């Protein structure tokens, strides 16, 4: 019973393609309830500043009513069964999912037919979900990390479709008509960018029946030929920041230049983010924990909180950390940070690399568990890489990466790069551009 | 006998509370001092909740859930 | 694959249950009959330091050990506590399972409790009961259960404020050998056979005394706090004494729960099937949120309502909740309804059990209330068997029972328990 063998008694999802050229992907398991979503590749970076929040109000207007489901009808059947409906927008995706039983799967997949397909955009039901919007983005203000993150993505982003955020600015939310809905709908929501994915109690052929019954014989065709493309997109080593002393902590993201989907390195960055780890005050570990920074953070009581992220768009991304903390420490953890990239740029040794490898396995097999992350795994895996990459796959890619080429990775990504640096709050004592761009560097190396 | 010193014996100072704006030339009895009170700690603010539509979902239907982890984040359940 | 789920009690109390499922994540829990319930009120809030205290020495580990070899495997070590049980859940790979078992067992069985260890540790007592304490509800449901309550149930699941720098070592070494003992434990192992968890309970697990002290059954008081703080936002929940684990009537609560609405089924919907929301919302322009709140002990009962509104406008959203339940307990409800929330109950329970560790903690919870593995066909048999006049019974006991509130915000609006 080990872990490879383990991971090869996974099961194999099964993509089949329609006549359209969407998508249908699942996986079984034993399971009594199932995870069927549609993910459509449309988000914000598809979008040309005048329709900016469409892809969000489409979704908040996604289950207020469709042609055969008017109103509210679309919600007594859908929890009458007990069936919980998700969706959510990222930059690039989007993702309609319902949690059910297995007994209900063929009235579900009519039910996501009846969304992405024949949705009707009431005027009154957009004055409302206008407001609506309105006073969630000005929820949203108050929550301070997204802030941060969508103030790094403009700065890093800057003059592409990369830096905009989902909801758009809010002169849009005030201005968009049912024509420009209608317009993004009949633009983006084609058949060879959705992928129909399902996760547990899913047979596999019943569900290309009902597939092949329900979402064929859609879009497939630009009606005047305008195809679009997928532009790159330019990184700009830039620094945003808005002071605001009144707020109680600083939150402070600093970020570089990421490799994007398909390139492999991605997996030895994963261990060096696994490195580097997470931080929270509530954290029971205290000194004792294996990461440097976290014990230097608890030792010299630097910090809030802080993570590492690596996010990932089509052949670009954001790689880097974020860390909330008082104002009177901020120019410090900035220092400890660097310090730590610099060590994986220069002193990587084989023990910090096993514990990283480790927890990479353990954080990714732990977050494929149940059927929703798993549903949400094969609908991001093949708009992504175009197939589902098997978790033995995973643990071979992981078990390819020694100290040497994470110290030649994290030197090409890392090593004298200029990042883009985004700060909210106390940020007085945050260090200038040109602190942080020498901080990138060793004189030592 | 209409007052709160008169009617109230022993409870005097506890109904009434007396200040000065200007002190007088004799001393209070019982100076007092605050012996430093700590300080709460600092805690980054949640997102309010302005409309419905995610107030949705606010209200507790379970028994109250605490979780601690040696790496993870503590968490509550409701 | 998962073929048995393979059940032991052995003869000094302890119970072992395990599922080899081949599963490449293995996953191991002790759970322990030693809530914050079993305080009385001489050392209240030793059970948060002892939740806060898994990562201590222990005699065969120090607390250097225990971290970085926990996470040099890249495992994870859990507790979780409610105000009944506590619950000790280590996570790993296959192939280093075993050193966390032995750091597992060590936790929670010997401690060493150094008094400069749980010095340092009332510092993050504090920090954990603020970083708790940020969202109202939290503070709603304490309060809620120290007004319903005289003792036994009203104990807090956090410290104290007062208890908070006084807190010994000798308080939780008495704690840990009171209640730490082996006819109150499980352990339950998802991805490891019956041998290996069972010659480690030997070898670890029987040292310990027998069934511990007894408890003080919970007895009920009722009452109201207000707590005037000026939120934007009035949190008030109203509950009555209700059926404890094990009773049918409990199951009859739960659909009644579902029949009053115990949370959204759409991202950003509009509850059209809960009836609470739908007898709200008709009189109701600003934002309000309004659900059922179960709660079920294993000697008692508390169901109610839960709501939250605006200042101004409290006292009509309780009065229409109110009024709505009580229209409920009056015969007035359709048989599609009660369907309805059946399949709401059935499908909220296997969405439960369908991770590995909502799986795990529904096992290690069935294993310490009853003794044995109820599968989750028979849980859904005898919700089917609730018939409806139950739910007209259960929705009766709360209208008739005497009422215990907790309310929070600008409450001068909000309306007293005897002007319902």
């Amino acid at each position: 019973a080990t872990f490879a063998q383990a991971l090869q008694s996974v099961p194999e999802t099964q993509v089949s393609i329609l006549d359209n050229g969407l998508r249908v992907a699942s996986e079984q398991s034993s399971h009594a309830t199932c995870t069927v979503g549609v993910w459509i590749d449309a988000g914000s970076r598809y979008e040309t500043e005048k329709n900016n929040g469409a892809g969000y109000f489409l979704e908040h207007l996604a289950f207020k009513g469709t042609k055969n489901r008017p109103g509210n009808a679309l919600e007594k059947e859908v929890e009458s069964i007990g069936a919980h409906l998700n969706a959510y927008s990222t930059r690039e995706h989007t993702a309609y999912l319902i949690k059910a039983l297995s007994k209900d799967l063929p009235k579900v997949v009519e039910l996501l037919a009846d969304i992405v397909q024949n949705s009707s955009l009431e005027d009154s039901q957009i004055e409302k979900e206008r407001d609506v919007i309105l006073r969630e983005m000005q929820e949203n203000d108050a929550s301070m990390q997204n802030v941060v993150f969508d103030y790094l993505h403009a700065t890093a982003f800057q003059g592409t479709p990369l830096a905009q955020a989902v909801e758009g600015p809010s002169e849009n939310v005030r201005r968009l008509s049912r024509t420009d809905l209608t317009d993004y709908l009949n633009r983006h929501y084609k058949a060879p960018r959705m992928v129909l994915a399902a996760a547990g109690g899913v047979e596999h052929q019943q569900l290309l029946d009902l597939a092949q019954k329900h979402l064929s014989s859609v879009s497939r065709v630009y009606e005047e030929d305008a195809v679009p493309g997928l532009t790159p997109c330019r990184f700009t080593g830039s620094e945003i920041r808005h002071r605001d002393d009144a707020l109680p902590l600083a939150h402070v993201a600093i970020a570089v230049e990421g490799p994007g989907w398909a390139n492999p390195d991605n997996v030895t960055l994963q261990v060096a983010n696994a490195i580097i780890g997470h931080y929270d005050c509530t954290y029971g570990g205290g000194v004792h924990l294996s990461s440097p920074l976290a014990s230097v953070a608890v030792a010299n009581k630097l910090c809030q909180s802080f993570q590492t992220f690596n996010i990932s768009y089509s052949d670009t991304g954001l790689l880097g950390a974020h860390f909330v903390c008082d104002a009177m420490s901020i120019d410090d953890m900035v220092f400890f940070l660097q310090g730590q990239w610099m060590r994986l740029c220069t002193s990587a040794t084989e023990s910090e690399v096993t514990r990283g490898k480790n927890i990479l396995r353990n954080a990714l097999v732990s977050h494929l568990d149940g059927t929703t992350p798993v549903c949400e795994d094969i609908g991001r895996s093949l708009l992504t890489y175009g197939r589902r990459i098997p978790l033995a796959e995973w643990e071979s890619r992981i078990q390819e990466v020694d100290a040497q080429m994470l110290r030649d990775i994290c030197s090409k990504y890392f090593y004298d790069q200029c990042p883009a640096v985004a700060g909210y709050g106390p940020i007085e004592q945050l260090p200038d551009y040109n602190r942080i761009r020498s901080g990138m560097f060793w004189l030592r190396f | 006998m209409l007052s709160v010193a008169a009617r109230s014996g022993p409870f005097a100072p506890v109904l009434s509370a007396t200040s000065r704006g200007v002190a007088g030339a004799l001393r209070p009895l019982l100076q007092g001092a605050v012996p430093a009170a700590s300080e709460p700690p600092v805690l980054d603010v949640k997102r309010p909740f302005l409309c419905r539509e995610s107030l949705s979902g606010q209200a507790a239907a379970r028994p109250l859930v605490a979780t601690v982890g040696l790496n993870v984040p503590a968490s509550v359940r409701f | 694959q998962p073929q048995d789920l393979e059940f032991t009690k052995l003869p000094n109390g302890l119970v072992i249950a395990s599922l080899e499922n081949y599963a490449p994540l293995s996953r191991i829990g002790l759970f322990v009959k030693a809530g914050s319930r079993y305080e009385d009120s001489n050392n209240l809030g030793t059970s948060h330091l002892l939740r806060l205290a898994s990562s201590l020495t222990t005699k065969g580990a120090s607390s250097f050990k225990i971290t970085r070899g926990i996470e040099a495997v890249g495992g994870k070590l859990s507790v979780t506590a409610t105000r009944e049980n506590m619950a000790y859940t280590v996570e790993g790979i296959r192939s280093d399972i075993e050193i966390l078992m032995e750091f597992l067992l060590n936790v929670t069985t010997a401690p060493e409790f150094r008094r400069w260890e749980v010095a340092a540790l009332r510092s993050q007592l504090k920090i954990d009961k603020a970083v708790a304490f940020q969202n109202s509800q939290t503070r709603i449901i304490e309060n809620l259960h120290d007004v319903a309550y005289k003792n036994a149930l009203a104990n807090p699941l956090y410290c104290p404020d007062y208890r908070m720098g006084k807190i010994t070592s000798e308080e939780l070494h008495y704690f840990v050998q009171n209640h730490f003992t082996s006819a109150r434990m499980a352990l339950v192992g998802l991805g490891v056979s019956h041998s290996v968890l069972k010659q480690v309970a030997e070898q670890f697990l029987n040292m310990r005394g027998g069934l511990g002290l007894a408890g003080a059954k919970a007895k009920y008081r009722g009452g109201e706090i207000r707590e005037q703080n000026g939120d934007n936002l009035v949190h008030a929940a109203i509950v009555a004494e209700s059926a404890a684990i094990g009773n049918a009537e409990a199951n009859a609560f739960s659909v009644l729960q579902h029949l009053l609405g115990a949370g959204p089924h759409i991202k950003r919907g509009n509850n059209t099937t809960s009836l609470l929301s739908q007898s709200v919302a008709k009189g109701s322009h600003q934002p309000f949120d309004v659900s059922a709140f179960n709660a079920s002990y294993s000697d008692s009962g508390l169901f109610g309502i839960y709501t939250i509104s605006q200042a101004a406008a409290a006292g009509e959203v309780i009065n229409a909740a109110y009024n709505q339940v009580k229209a409920v307990a009056q015969g007035n409800l359709s048989s599609a309804d009660v369907q309805a929330a059946k399949n709401k109950l059935k499908a909220g329970y296997l969405m439960s059990v369908e991770t590995s560790e909502g799986f795990l903690s529904e096992i290690g919870s069935q294993a310490l209330a009853a003794g044995s593995y109820m599968p989750p066909s028979t849980v859904l048999q005898q919700i089917d068997s609730v018939a409806d006049a139950d739910v007209v019974k259960a929705a009766k006991k709360f209208v008739s029972g005497k009422k215990s509130m907790a309310a929070s915000g600008n409450l001068g609006h909000t309306p007293f328990l005897d002007e319902l």
